[PDB]
RNA sequence: GCAUCGGUUCUGGCGGGGGGAUAAAGGCCCAGGGAAUGUGGCUCCUCCGGGAGUGUUAUAGCCCUGGGUGUAAUACCCUCG
RNA sequence: GCCAGAACGCGACGAUACUACCCGCACGUUGUAGACGUAUAAGAAUAGGCUCCGGCCUCGUAUCCUAGCAGGCGAUUCCUCCGCCGGCCUCGAAGUGGCCGUCGGUAAUUCGCGUAUUGCAAUUUAGACACGCGCGGGAUCAAAUCCUUUGCAGACGACUUAG
């Protein structure tokens, strides 16, 4: 959906054999920060014995893309369940934010391998600092020096409610 | 000398009654307006009046030809159709005929 | 949209069932359509996808009697597109049938359509819709592997009504000429002030 | 179940619908195709059966049994005494098939072929083509040679009006017979020339035919009334006690 | 062994092009992500060209033909500004057929109806010389 | 995966001349002229350098890339063809019942079509018609050889396969008998 | 038919207030550190467009950290008319 | 090739008495799936085109026409545009357009008289296709069926013939 990123500080709740028990922190990618939470308790109670009824949430806040006007390349490590078994891959997006890979990453997997939102764990996201370090040839191609590309055949635009032109149109725009 | 035409009318087409996929009301109807194509655009003939006019057998008055009047209620969809109410529902023989829009409640 | 009194619309380069829905729609607003040039439209898919579609429709027909209620296989492109047509309306009524009342097709250009403005709709025109690479075939070919037998008497004629408009052609050329040069001696000659107010209105 | 012991149908449904014929005159559905190499020919012609009869011969075919032996063999002997030219039609070619747009006649027209035109011919006033040809000898026909040159012009494809000469024949029948015969030849202009050039004359059957030639007949059968399905089709009999 | 060949020629996608928007302004590319989405901005006195920075989806967009010469790669807004004033693109853009033809187009929406009636008669007034000419050279022929 | 920028070059030699309209090559030089229609390939033709002709493809697929080599071949077939020509040589290959031919002269056309008889010792005369431009002799360099020659490689080689096609065995096993015409040779009319 | 009101409801525009990293960015200015799809120079080859190498701002510019202009503007959420 | 021929698919020709037909205009009882500027003819390609050979092309958001009692009466002005007829050429896919001539009308500029009262809105009764009538001019003076007969036909109708 339309997701952008939050962080989630959560604690089991104190008792007096053990007073000021540790803090776990999470980054969540969410639409909201309803889900947010639902989404750190689900990942907590597969890491330590604590749950919704005996837990609480410290705070939650957002994260923010630091410099959201410049183009950069991204990789994901991810796991996902298949009709059969379990799988890892590691996939590679040049975008200008965060927030936008994760949202292509999420239509990437459910159009090629058919992966749902239920069945999608994200291990890791780290921005790639050099260019030597870009792996996939699909992102290769893309920094190219001194790109450069016609657009041959576009179809110009013509209002839907304009039925009867008069003459053939062109595509040479 | 001045062969120009008289009109002060928009020509629309009448093109169905209002309905659900199997059942109909005759209470509204649906307009098509020349030269509308967005929602935003008709909101300029909310509220006019329109005319369907045509002709009888029997002159009665003076004339050979009746009237029934109605008026735009609401936009309808997002290709600028138009419903409408009159006194008296159209004679649900007109699918495709032809209604005067006049310009009667200006600004 | 506009409402005209007909409107005739040239076949060629247009997709079958996109044009048909088009008109489909027309017909029953209430416009009228003559639609010209039924030989030259086209079909997406490779050739002989579509023959072997029209040789399951052949395979059709009723058994304890043919010459009553069985599906009437008509072979010419006009009458492709006229089933076409009759598929998206409700034929079966009053209201259908004074719709179909208002459609003409052939084959070719006839005289009476001749010398006539043809119209082109860009909704449906192959050039801005299929992936250049793609395969499509022709009406008037796949007519001609069953059955239609005047294709080369539409083919002939044709040329002898391109060739008369090759000398309508020139006489157009040339009386653009004529009203070319006398709008470029005439305007410098004469106004003193027309001409930059009409600049200034945009005329 | 399905059929115990296999047998071919009965009849053919080539030749289906099995109904009168709709005109008493045979009918000729295709002629031969044009050729623009060969002098300028007809293709037709109608005569009345008078019989069959017997003749013998000798066979000459290498390698048979019957090689240089006498056979004998049955013929059928056809009446053909001349028909009369009386007027030609052109046709053209549209998207719809052919059409014909002409027709011109000759100036004068036999009692037989007048006959023709009426049901009733005793009692009329016989003003077939009274009117028609007061259209010679009036400005040297410049009316009639216009199509004939229009035909000249337009057309692609020529025919003839014949008739028959029943009157020569033992025949009680007073009405003649009229059909069109296709010209085939090098050009239409050659054609129209040599069919306008055979107005009210007589053609004789060796200027079409000759000798040793094979040739197609066309005619309607012999009729009955109304028939079961044994002589109709040709079905085995059921045995001898069966009921109704 | 001189060779003749009559193909057609698009117009290039570098650093430095400016494209036309839907709503009638301009914006110079800096920076090529996809081949459906490119980074552009253009700064510009004119407030009715100004458009922020940002990126544009390529389908939206019309080339023109100005290009604005060794452009640096990613450059920010106030490098892009600096050449945009020394290329002069706003003048340059004026005298385009496309900004010419935008223009009597926009004075024609914009008529009162009394000005459509002195139109008319200015029209005839000219047509009335125009026919006079035309006579003129047809019977010359 | 689409790729944004194929190319190739085809140098062309200072005797000939070449030129297109509408994706339609027409090559003219020494030894004639020759047509071929590429109406149904989306290529973009131009004119590298002073004698080097590109063409390129742009944002196609792997199956669309994969014709461009196909057209640069084509093409450089058509330049080689018409610089140089073509010639096939044929060897015939019986056991016991010598085959014979006769390839007569132009039929009052441009066609050349030549006759087979006794094949496997059969009494059939077969005859088979070739397209214009292909030029067949008998040789007389040395015995049992039939030379085909020509402009366009297409037409040479499809005569040959022709021939080499109509000379067959039927409910015989081919292992056993090896009767029949086969291409033995191809190269260039020069040198 | 019009003007002035009452009830229900649909649909436009304008003026403010609050919150978050007291938005994040961004413009201008100050201080420090880097690199390449290496700017200007220099070397070589190619005259046939140009290509290859060296090397950190010069006759282009980019990235990271801290500070001022700041209680900056704008996006999103909420709210008074 | 061959068989049937839509009984609501089509073309050519012959003769047409009863004003049945044709021409001219005169109204209008009467009909219509629905006029209100019912205005616009190249062909061809879409990884290329048009041209006035100078140039032009995303776009019909175009071009033509468009003032006056539902459009009067005169004048100063101006040789444009529109219409009915007549004569020569042309048009055959379901036959159309061009040229010339007579006549009638006509703001491109600028003026003089008249408009009221339908009373503060009520379709702006106005177009072209058929069809029924009334006049006054031209031309024309026909067939089919029953009946008797025939047997190339036949349950009866129907069919091939003769009077
Ligand atoms: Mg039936
Ligand atoms: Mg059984
Ligand atoms: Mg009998
Ligand atoms: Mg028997
Ligand atoms: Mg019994
Ligand atoms: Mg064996
Ligand atoms: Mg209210
Ligand atoms: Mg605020
Ligand atoms: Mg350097
Ligand atoms: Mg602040
Ligand atoms: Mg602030
Ligand atoms: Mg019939
Ligand atoms: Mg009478
Ligand atoms: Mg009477
Ligand atoms: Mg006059």
């Amino acid at each position: 959906g339309r997701l952008q990123e939050y962080q989630v500080i959560g604690r089991h709740l104190p008792t007096e054999a053990n007073p000021n028990p540790a803090l776990y922190r999470m980054r969540i990618f969410a639409p909201n920060e309803v889900v947010a939470k639902s989404r750190f308790w689900y990942f907590l109670r597969g890491l330590k014995k604590v749950k919704k009824a005996t837990g609480e949430i410290v705070s939650v806040n957002v994260i923010s893309e630091k410099h959201p006007l410049k183009v950069k390349n991204f990789g994901i490590w991810l796991r996902y369940d298949s009709r059969s078994g379990t799988h890892n891959m590691y996939k590679e997006y040049r975008e200008t934010s965060r927030v936008a890979a994760v949202e292509a990453m999420y239509a990437d997997m459910a159009a090629r391998h058919r992966a749902r939102f239920r069945s999608i764990h994200i291990l890791k996201v780290v921005e790639l600092e050099k260019t030597e370090d870009v792996k996939r040839p699909y992102i290769k191609q893309l920094v190219a020096k001194n790109l450069s590309f016609p657009l041959p055949h576009r179809v110009p635009k013509i209002s839907t409610k304009k039925i009867f032109s008069a003459k053939r149109p062109s595509t040479f725009s | 000398p001045s062969e120009a035409g008289h009109r002060l009318y928009v020509k629309g087409r009448h093109l169905s009654y209002q309905r659900g996929r199997r059942n109909t009301h005759p209470k509204t109807s649906l307009i098509k307006i020349e030269g509308v194509d967005d929602t935003a655009a008709a909101n300029f003939y909310l509220g006019k009046r329109v005319a369907y006019v045509y002709r009888a057998q029997k002159e009665v008055r003076g004339t050979k030809i009746r009237v029934i009047w109605g008026k735009i209620t609401r936009p309808h969809g997002n290709s600028g159709v138009v419903r409408a109410k009159f006194t008296h529902p159209l004679p649900a023989r007109s699918f495709g005929a032809s209604v005067r829009i006049m310009l009667y409640p200006s600004s | 949209s506009s409402f005209e009194s007909v409107v005739v619309i040239d076949g060629k380069g247009h997709l079958l069932g996109r044009l048909a829905s088009i008109v489909a729609k027309q017909l029953l607003s209430g416009q009228k359509i003559v639609v010209v040039r039924c030989e030259a439209l086209n079909i997406s898919g490779e050739f002989f996808r579509a023959k072997l579609k029209y040789h399951a429709y052949l395979r059709k027909m009723t058994r304890y009697n043919p010459t009553r209620g069985g599906p009437f296989h008509f072979r010419a492109p006009s009458r492709i597109f006229y089933k076409a047509v009759r598929g998206m309306i409700p034929h079966k009524t009053a209201r259908g049938a004074a719709a179909l009342e208002r459609l003409k097709v052939f084959e070719g250009v006839p005289p009476p359509y001749d010398k006539k403005k043809k119209m082109v709709v860009p909704q449906a025109l192959r050039v801005l819709r299929l992936q250049p690479g793609r395969k499509y075939c022709t009406v008037g070919r796949l007519s001609h592997e069953v059955g239609w037998k005047y294709q080369d008497v539409v083919a002939r004629l044709e040329e002898r009504r391109k060739a008369k408009g090759a000398a309508y052609y020139e006489r157009k050329k040339l009386a653009a000429r004529q009203l070319s040069e006398a709008k470029k001696a005439a305007a410098a000659k004469v106004d003193p002030k027309v001409s930059e107010a009409l600049a200034a209105y945009g005329y | 179940s399905h059929r115990k012991y296999e047998a071919p149908r009965h009849g053919s449904l080539a030749f289906l619908p099995r109904k009168r014929a709709a005109r008493h005159r045979g009918r000729v559905k295709s002629f031969p195709k044009d050729d623009p190499k060969k002098p300028v020919h007809l293709t037709a012609a109608m005569g009345y059966k008078a019989g069959m009869t017997t003749i013998v011969r000798d066979l000459d075919r290498p390698g048979a049994k019957a090689h240089k032996k006498e056979v004998v063999e049955a013929v059928t002997i056809i009446d053909c005494p001349p028909m009369v030219v009386v007027g030609l039609v052109g046709y053209i070619e549209t998207p719809r098939g052919l059409r014909s747009l002409t027709t011109v006649w000759a100036e004068h027209l036999s009692d037989e072929v007048k006959r023709r035109f009426y049901k009733n011919w005793y009692k009329s006033k016989k003003k077939a083509f009274t009117k028609y040809a007061k259209k010679y000898a009036e400005n040297n026909g410049a009316s009639i040679t216009r199509e004939l040159e229009r035909i000249k012009k337009y057309c692609t494809v020529v025919r003839v009006l014949a008739h028959t000469q029943i009157r020569k024949t033992p025949l009680k029948q007073k009405k003649a017979h009229l059909m069109e015969i296709q010209i085939n030849g090098g050009s239409v202009a050659d054609k129209v020339e040599f069919g306008r050039s055979l107005f009210e004359k007589p053609v004789t059957i060796d200027t079409i035919f000759e000798k040793d030639e094979m040739i197609d007949v066309i005619a309607v059968t012999k009729g009955h009334g109304f028939v079961g399905v044994t002589a109709r089709w040709g079905t085995k009999k059921l045995p001898r006690k069966t009921h109704k | 062994a001189e060779i003749n060949v009559e193909a057609t020629s698009w117009r290039r996608v570098e650093v430095g092009r400016v494209l036309k928007l839907e709503n009638g302004s301009l914006a110079a590319i800096v920076e090529i992500i996809d081949h459906k989405r490119v980074l552009a901005d253009g700064p510009s006195s004119d407030p009715k060209l100004a458009t922020p920075r940002g990126i544009v989806p390529l389908s939206r967009a019309l080339l023109t033909p100005i290009v604005i010469p060794k452009l640096p790669r990613g450059a920010r807004t106030g490098a892009v500004k600096k050449a945009w004033e020394a290329y002069g693109v706003d003048a340059k853009w004026k005298e385009t057929n496309w900004a010419k033809k935008q223009l009597q187009q926009e004075r024609r929406q914009s008529l009162t109806d009394f000005d459509r009636f002195k139109v008319m008669r200015l029209k005839k007034q000219r047509r009335f010389e125009e026919r006079k000419a035309l006579a003129k050279i047809k019977a010359a022929a | 995966m689409r790729y944004i920028h194929s190319e190739e070059t085809i140098p062309v030699p200072e005797n000939l001349k070449v030129s297109i309209k509408s994706r339609l090559v027409t090559v003219e030089g020494p030894r004639g002229k020759l047509q071929k229609d590429l109406s149904h390939i989306a290529v973009n033709f131009s004119v590298v350098k002073k004698g080097v002709i590109g063409l390129e493809i742009h944002h196609g697929s792997r199956k669309d890339v994969a014709a461009l080599r196909t057209v640069r071949t084509i093409i450089n077939n058509m330049i080689i063809g018409v610089t140089k020509g073509f010639k096939y040589k044929m060897r015939y290959v019986y056991a016991h019942f010598p085959i014979n031919v006769n390839v007569e002269k132009n039929a009052e056309t441009g066609c050349y079509e030549v006759e087979i008889r006794n094949f496997i010792g059969e009494k059939i005369v077969r005859k088979v018609v070739m397209a214009p431009g292909v030029e067949v002799e008998i040789s007389k360099a040395q015995k049992d050889e039939l030379i085909l020659s020509g402009n366009s490689l297409e037409a040479v080689s499809q005569s040959a396969a022709d021939i080499q096609q109509i000379c067959k065995v039927r409910n015989k096993d081919i292992r056993k008998f090896l009767d029949g015409i086969y291409v033995s040779e191809k190269g260039n009319i020069v040198e």
